């Protein structure tokens, strides 16, 4: 079939019609970003010849190639260490969560580390780590930071974000109630704080339900963590190809160098060893080139993760479609195998009604423009909502300002302005 | 077959006609002694980085 | 260690910053009669925010700080003629 | 050691050039590494066999150098794009992105030239000298909730004031910095206090 781009919606546009939402839903999304690869080192002398000496003497005639490959791999390893050091270590003091957990009604017990495990990870991090689960010259070097240290970094960031807001990434972390923090973050998207201070219970219930749904999705569906499994699969396939390249002959009589050194003489064995040397060197150079090209994209993803850790968790961002689909409120970092998983809490308006609107209103010959609001009507009376939440207020001289006469503005409507 | 590595008794289920043994990397990790009907595991010699 | 066998350093039961990266959570430093010591790197101090439902901290003063951020912009433009490198 | 990022690029380029030069001291399986010797000691029919190996070796080395140079120029271009975005968003205007142009509240950045690079002097606003204060979401004067307009309700222990969120400036709670919205039995944490009407 021919793929469809979506539904066919038709916005009922008009010069005197506006839609103001009356309710809201607290959505929690999930964005996964690869942060680091597997640190691998390749001894070219052991991969090209293997415990041999004549082949090593024949390979020394090719110049400084093994040194170049080792330097490239060491640079890749240092880059992978920098990629995870510049993402999870954006905090100086490891913060701790208070024993009494009274955050207004928001349940963080399923996102905070549990004492059940040896103070290592949380339920979501355990699911993430359980969902993405000595050679012929190849070796895998362990990363600098361990899973426990990355998890402690994420827990410190979470505790700071919960108990201080955005005041721990711009100086000294100062305490603030979570309700007032949520009110101040609602005051950054356009909604006032009186909406939160009256629907705090519904907001906490929606947040808990969204976290539960995220947990259920992570438990049931295992195909979500695809960007982290793809890197592991690509690295494993690259290593498997580099290993299987040791079985090719490249024109020689045998792939094993021992079978050549035990069948031919040094006068005639050099011609058969040079083919294998050239083939294995070309294979290793191709592997190193592909590894550098992949590390470039991994570094790009790690920089994107550092950006989504700086101005997304340690502060509220106004960048549309950068920290969740909708008006960003707060993001929570979670540790993942070779990556990071953000939990973007976004404000999503819903249940919108159709009202009629005007640019200004004329009372005594002069025009009245709203300070911060939009003139709406229920059919017969004029009110003003804020920007996104229908809160009809009486039009007074305290929420409007006069600017000129009402003979130049297109859409003016006669109405009474209340004077207190 | 000439090389180097530690030799140890293996618990593999070799068949009366199988003489050698290769892993997923096409590397000989098991052989049969040409005199005694015993299968020996060929593990590579110790090595690493410095 | 989880990364190998370190022969020449003494394992101390303290925690400092990371000077020379070794492996999984292991760092080395030349500190005190001087010798190389191996230890588990520390992520930072263990601070504890006095969080409650009815307390807030508001800063009374401020400090203007000027930091530096160094970013590379370009490299040395080089040109290599093949007829002078492979031949000549 | 401060100008380390700028020196690392120069060191990498110098090492690449030195390796490319030293790759001419190799025979790649031939009898010598100098074409003059091969051409002055061998006949053309027999010298091409020795010249082809040197040609292949030098071509492979040059291709590896060009590939590494392209890979490095990619990262240099990424860093240059980042520096241009920083110059456009913190020198030609104030930025609100956290930890993008320094630690703290960004105020202004100053560009400074550097060899093959740029150094930004990020002037930031770092609060200090914190102090604990008890707080409430709003107050009840005459059965109505008085939510603040831009600030936070603080108390020194006995009296309630209204101050900023980044600097302690206590002011009397009047009906010019607070707005009334709703009753006073729906908000959890509210504290009874008087509101001054000028
Ligand atoms: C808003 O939506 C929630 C469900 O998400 C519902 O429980 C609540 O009653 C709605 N409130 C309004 C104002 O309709
Ligand atoms: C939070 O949710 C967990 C179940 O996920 C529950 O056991 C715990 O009691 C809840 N805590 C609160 C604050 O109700
Ligand atoms: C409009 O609102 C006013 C005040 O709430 C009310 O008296 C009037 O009946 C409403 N009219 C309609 C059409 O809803
Ligand atoms: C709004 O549009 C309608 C339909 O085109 C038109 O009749 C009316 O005059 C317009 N009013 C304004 C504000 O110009
Ligand atoms: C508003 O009132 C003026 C006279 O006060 C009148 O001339 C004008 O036509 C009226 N406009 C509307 C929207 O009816
Ligand atoms: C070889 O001879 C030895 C000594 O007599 C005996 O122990 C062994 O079983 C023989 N092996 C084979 C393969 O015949
Ligand atoms: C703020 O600090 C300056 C010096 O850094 C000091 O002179 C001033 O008195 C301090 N402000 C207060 C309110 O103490
Ligand atoms: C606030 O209270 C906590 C706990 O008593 C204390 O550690 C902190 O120093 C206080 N902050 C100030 C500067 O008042
Ligand atoms: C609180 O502030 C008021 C007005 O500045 C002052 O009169 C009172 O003594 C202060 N009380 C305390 C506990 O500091
Ligand atoms: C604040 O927390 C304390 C201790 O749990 C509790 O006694 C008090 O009622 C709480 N106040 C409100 C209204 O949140
Ligand atoms: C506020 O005043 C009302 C009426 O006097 C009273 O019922 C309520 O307990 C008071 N609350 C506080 C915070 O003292």
């Amino acid at each position: 079939y021919t793929m469809s781009l979506g539904a066919e919606n038709s916005v009922a546009y008009s010069n005197n019609s506006i839609a103001i939402p009356t309710n809201f839903t607290i959505s929690v999304t999930t964005e996964i970003l690869p942060v680091s690869m597997t640190k691998t080192s390749v001894d070219c002398t052991m991969y090209i010849c293997g415990d041999s000496t004549e082949c090593s003497n024949l390979l020394l005639q090719y110049g400084s190639f093994c040194t170049q490959l080792n330097r490239a791999l060491t640079g890749i390893a240092v880059e992978q260490d920098k990629n995870t050091q510049e993402v999870f270590a954006q905090v100086k003091q490891i913060y701790k969560t208070p024993p009494i957990k009274d955050f207004g009604g928001f349940n963080f017990s399923q996102i905070l580390p549990d004492p059940s495990k040896p103070s290592k990870r949380s339920f979501i991090e355990d699911l993430l780590f359980n969902k993405v689960t000595k050679f012929n010259g190849l070796t895998v070097l362990p990363p600098l930071l361990t899973d426990e240290m990355i998890a402690q970094y994420t827990s410190a960031l979470l505790a700071g974000t919960i108990t201080s807001g955005w005041t721990f990434g711009a100086g000294a972390a100062l305490q603030i109630p979570f309700a007032m923090q949520m009110a101040y973050r609602f005051n950054g998207i356009g909604v006032t704080q009186n909406v939160l201070y009256e629907n705090q219970k519904l907001i906490a219930n929606q947040f808990n339900s969204a976290i539960g749904k995220i947990q259920d999705s992570l438990s049931s569906t295992a195909s979500a963590l695809g960007k982290l499994q793809d890197v592991v699969n690509q690295n494993a396939q690259a290593l498997n190809t580099l290993v299987k390249q040791l079985s090719s002959n490249f024109g020689a009589i045998s792939s094993v160098l021992n079978d050549i050194l035990s069948r031919l003489d040094p006068p005639e064995a050099e011609v058969q060893i040079d083919r294998l040397i050239t083939g294995r060197l070309q294979s290793l150079q191709t592997y190193v080139t592909q590894q550098l090209i992949r590390a470039a994209e991994i570094r790009a993803s790690a920089n994107l993760a550092a950006t989504k850790m700086s101005e997304c968790v340690l502060g509220q961002s106004k960048r549309v479609d950068f920290c969740g689909k909708g008006y960003h409120l707060m993001s929570f970092p979670q540790s993942a195998p070779h990556g990071v998983v953000f939990l973007h809490v976004t404000y999503v308006p819903a249940q919108e009604k159709n009202f009629t609107t005007a640019p200004a209103i004329c009372h005594d010959g002069k025009a009245h423009f709203p300070r911060e609001g939009v003139f709406v009507s229920n059919g017969t009376h004029w009110f003003v909502t804020q920007r996104n939440f229908y809160e009809p207020q009486i039009i007074t001289t305290d929420n409007t300002f006069v600017s000129g006469n009402c003979d130049v503005v297109i859409g003016i409507v006669n109405n009474t302005v209340y004077d207190p | 077959l000439t090389g180097t590595g530690v030799l140890t008794e293996s618990n593999k289920k070799f068949l009366p006609f199988q003489q050698f043994g290769r892993d997923i990397a096409d590397t000989t990790d098991a052989v049969r002694d040409p005199q005694t009907l015993e299968i020996l595991d060929i593990t590579p010699c110790s090595f690493g980085g410095v | 260690t989880r990364a190998g066998c370190l022969i020449g350093a003494e394992h101390v039961n303290n925690s400092y910053e990371c000077d020379i990266p070794i492996g999984a959570g292991i760092c080395a430093s030349y500190q005190t009669s001087q010798s190389i010591i191996a230890y588990t790197m520390s992520l930072g101090a263990e601070n504890s925010v006095a969080y409650s439902n009815n307390s807030i901290a508001i800063p009374t003063n401020f400090t203007i700080s000027v930091t530096t951020e160094i970013l590379p912009v370009s490299m040395t433009k080089t040109s290599v003629d093949c007829t002078m490198y492979i031949c000549g």
